[PDB]
């Protein structure tokens, strides 16, 4: 209902561009809003701004590097912050509010844009299998930055499907696991994809894991 | 003059079991009536790695396709979110934001966590593959699958060896569907030490289980 | 933006008229916004955050049109809440046949002080018993204001 | 009263050209004064207008990358530049608007009040002065003037400064093959006052300032 | 764009008819639509205005009528003075836009031309051209036909006809055919002579001359 912008790694005192995009294609009588969620922080509320009249709100911890426009035609708002510090790695959510003001809250949300704000370079994930009711699943390993994203099949097995939070190893990339678990009786039949892909590193792997 | 706004959320953990009624009390250090009459607290609800969703607006307006046991009541300073029945569907976070001060704030977030039933684990060991080993690498994993409540304990063995301190777990969100948990442990040991071994096991502590459950392999097979 | 003005202007207000507008000044006779119609509205419409802002003709649902307001659907969307978290304080418009309408609450006519009337480019047309009053500095939001 | 128009120019494709329009004897500004161009024989087309309400000019979409209108009050004089200009451009341009103060703020206007028009020419021909025959005569007898090789149009011609009206017909100008244009004027008078009148025709050809006066007599 | 639709192109009626044309709106207009009239050479002079209010200065015999998509301009009796092609335009929408025009003309009674010849002047004939010019002076109807003769040699593609706009005072027509010739090819014939076939001569007119 509000595409919003792909995830990024920036690197600290550069700037972010991050866009938010109405499935109508056209901007009506509806104010925009930015909430961030920084990690271990409550939803922090950046700013504001009417794409049909021009008025634009910041708030004052933001008020000097942060900038929400708004391109019209294209119907896509935008939110800039620069002068990137390590704490503005966070969830950015663009929010739809009531035109007549704030108050009710937010009545829509996009689906959010992670910024990692770090000098570390982009690494691409290793996939690896766990092979054998039978539980079955994908090892995505040695990646940066968050997030990595796992279907299986193609979205068509969702059934007993867990994607673990990923965990920060010690060498500072990070790894997680999907599993899933499925019938003995399907084992000798079916086929089972992972489904990894890594945004900013452009690496989409298809592992099939069959037992041994 | 304008004075800081704090929004307090108690309790900051709400474990209820299932079928009984919960409630969250949002307060503000100062009165949420605007100039326009109107109280403006409003409550969000968000799921594990979703975007928040909104349940009431103005204290006790229902939004829509929210489900009727949610209602909120209060004024002034003091508001309360109450859910009637709680399903299994209602684990979250619950925040309570204001719209009537500059800037619009949103609360610390209450953590509600369904208690059912206990649920012993299915633990699932998985030896690395020969991919990983062909790098210089060898990942042991784990699984601890649908469990309440979260209280586990996970012991690797390499050879008998209890190993300490090198292995990482992960645990998923209790579960809107069952109200169950998930865990992965993770041991690590460079290629060197893996060939050194030949029994590797994880022994599983839990409520659900009637002793520890060991699921072991051997390298060769 | 430009053609998101309401040009639904009478005969009668003609170039002769509106010469006079801003001429009467040498004077006895002198002293809740929601959806309005563009059918009825001549010139741009003002609304004060307290500084003054244009809202053009959308369609009833928001959306910004630009056909001089000769549509039948095009609306002007005035619906306010109080501007410390609302959008504006209220709004001012000429109407079809000449008059000035309002609505809303002034920020604090759109009038700062009981002397003071907020400063924007159709004050002397839409307000002409003010074509005497001095422009000064206000800081609220840095804007202009004009008084007696 | 009268809105008085600058002279026919001819242009090349791509250049620019500026027509002014001067209100005598009022303000500018009460007019309305929108453009309107005729194409060769053909109708009536609204280019930009003056809207009071806005204070500005707006322009239909047609011609809204290249012309703009302006108006300087002092002077009383409107003026509207059209850029990029292509072959099919050529048209005489009217100002017009309403008088008495009557224009509708709304720009929405019938206009009573119309300049003499402007003919511009998209071309890239240069402008050629015309040379001037007499046609002589030899109850009413015929006479005329023969107004050869010119570019571009018009040419206008009038007899004894005007005084001489009925009977005069001046044709329509002709494009030879050559590229230039040629016209003639004749007028039916009193075989008895050959001798004893004066009959002048008064040419005026404006893209290359040439005026004659030119009498034309018998034998 | 509003689009305005008249009917017709082209019009013939005789002195004293009722004359109507018809003016179609692609909209509602209300009685927002003004009719002109420009006859030949002139500017376009506003007859009504506002659909059926007259200006002032025209004759009673004009008037308008109509309301929405459909109007009318009609001319009791119709005069001499009257022949211009008049044009609508609509005054309710933004851009201002004006019908085609229709073109009204005269049936009157025949009338024959009266023919003259004009040899070419000699400041002409010192620049190396000659001119001859045949004049039709006050014929209807305007169907008409010239033809040169040299030495009674007939001429073709030598010349060049232009015509005049119907008069306003006696709905007549006049024609100018101009025959050209070098100076050389003027010097080498003796007789110079124009052939003129009208429906009001009984029998074609010759007017002629000779060098010197
Ligand atoms: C309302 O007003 C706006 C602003 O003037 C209009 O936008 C303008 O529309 C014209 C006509 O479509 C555009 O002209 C185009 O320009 C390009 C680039 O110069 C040219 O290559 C094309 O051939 C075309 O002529 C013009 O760019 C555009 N201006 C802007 C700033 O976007 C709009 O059309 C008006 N809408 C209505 C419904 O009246
Ligand atoms: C300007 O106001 C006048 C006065 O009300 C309007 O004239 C009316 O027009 C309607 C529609 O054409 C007629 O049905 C009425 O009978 C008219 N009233 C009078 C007293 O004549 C006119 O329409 C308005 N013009 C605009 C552009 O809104
Ligand atoms: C423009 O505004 C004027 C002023 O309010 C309106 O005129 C009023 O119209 C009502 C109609 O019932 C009358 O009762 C009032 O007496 C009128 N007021 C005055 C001062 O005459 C007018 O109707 C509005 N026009 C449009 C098109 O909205
Ligand atoms: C404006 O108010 C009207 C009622 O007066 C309501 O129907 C409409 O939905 C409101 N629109 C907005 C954008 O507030
Ligand atoms: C007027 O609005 C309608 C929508 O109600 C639209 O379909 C139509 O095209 C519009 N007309 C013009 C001329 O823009
Ligand atoms: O009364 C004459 C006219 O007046 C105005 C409009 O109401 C028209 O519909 C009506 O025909």
């Amino acid at each position: 209902l509000l595409e919003q912008s792909g995830a990024e790694l920036k690197k600290p005192g550069s700037s972010v561009k991050v866009s938010c995009k109405p499935s109508d294609g056209t901007f009506r009588a509806y104010t925009l809003s930015w909430v961030r969620q920084a990690p271990g922080q409550t939803l922090e509320w950046m700013g504001r701004i009417m794409p049909t009249v021009g008025i634009t709100n910041y708030a004052q911890k933001f008020q000097g590097r942060v900038t929400i426009s708004a391109d019209m035609s294209t119907a896509t708002a935008y939110m800039e912050l620069s002068s990137l510090r390590s704490d503005d790695t966070a969830i950015y959510y663009c929010a739809k509010g009531p035109y007549v003001g704030l108050g009710e809250g937010f009545s829509e949300w996009g689906q959010g844009t992670l910024v990692t704000v770090s000098s570390a370079s982009t690494k691409g994930p290793s996939v690896f299998p766990l092979a054998p009711t039978a539980a079955l699943g994908c090892l995505v390993k040695d990646y940066f930055p968050e997030p990595v994203t796992v279907s299986w099949n193609s979205g068509a097995l969702t059934s007993g499907v867990h994607t673990f939070p990923a965990v920060l190893q010690s060498s500072g990339l990070y790894s997680l696991s999907s599993v899933v678990t499925v019938p003995s009786s399907s084992l000798g039949t079916q086929t089972y994809i992972c489904n990894v892909n890594h945004k900013p590193s452009n690496t989409k792997v298809d592992k099939k894991v069959e037992p041994k | 003059i304008e004075l800081e706004l704090v929004l307090t959320q108690s309790p900051l953990s709400l474990p209820v079991t299932l079928g009984q009624p919960a409630s969250i009390s949002c307060r503000s250090t100062q009165s949420l009536v605007y100039s326009d009459g109107n109280t403006y607290l409003n409550w969000f609800h968000q799921r594990a790695g979703q975007p928040p969703r909104r349940l009431i607006y103005k204290v006790s307006n229902r939004d829509s396709g929210v489900p009727e046991r949610f209602s909120g009541s209060g004024s002034g300073t003091d508001f309360t979110l109450k859910i009637s029945r709680v399903e299994a569907e209602d684990v979250g976070i619950y925040y309570c934001m204001q719209g009537a001060h500059w800037p619009p704030t949103f609360g610390g977030g209450t953590k509600v966590e369904i208690n059912r039933t206990v649920a012993a684990p299915s633990v699932f060991i998985f030896p690395p593959s020969d991919e990983q080993l062909k790098s210089g690498t060898a990942s042991v994993v784990c699984l601890l699958n649908n469990f309440y409540p979260r209280e586990a304990k996970v012991q690797w063995k390499v050879d008998n060896a209890l190993q300490s301190g090198n292995s990482q777990e992960s645990v998923t969100e209790q579960d809107s569907k069952d109200s169950t948990y998930s865990l992965s442990s993770t041991l690590t040991l460079s290629k060197a030490d893996y060939e050194k071994h030949k029994v590797y096991a994880c022994e599983v502590t839990h409520q659900g289980l009637s002793s520890p459950v060991t699921k072991s392999f051997n390298r060769g097979e | 933006h430009i053609n998101s003005t309401a040009l639904n202007c009478n005969e009668s207000l003609n170039t002769g008229w509106l010469a006079g507008l801003f001429y009467q000044h040498k004077s006895s006779g002198c002293p809740p916004c929601g959806i309005v119609p563009a059918k009825s509205v001549c010139g741009p419409v003002y609304c004060f955050t307290p500084s003054p802002v244009v809202v053009g003709t959308t369609d009833r649902s928001g959306a910004p049109t630009y056909s001089w307001g000769a549509n039948d659907t095009d609306v002007f969307v005035l619906n306010n809440t109080r501007p410390p978290l609302g959008n504006w304080f209220g709004c001012t418009w000429m109407n079809s046949t000449g008059f000035t309408k309002v609505c809303g609450a002034p920020p604090g006519g759109p009038w700062i002080t009981p002397r003071c009337m907020v400063d924007y480019p159709y004050r002397l047309w839409h307000y002409p018993c003010t074509i005497n009053y001095t422009i000064f500095k206000v800081r609220m939001h840095r804007l202009e204001a004009a008084c007696n």
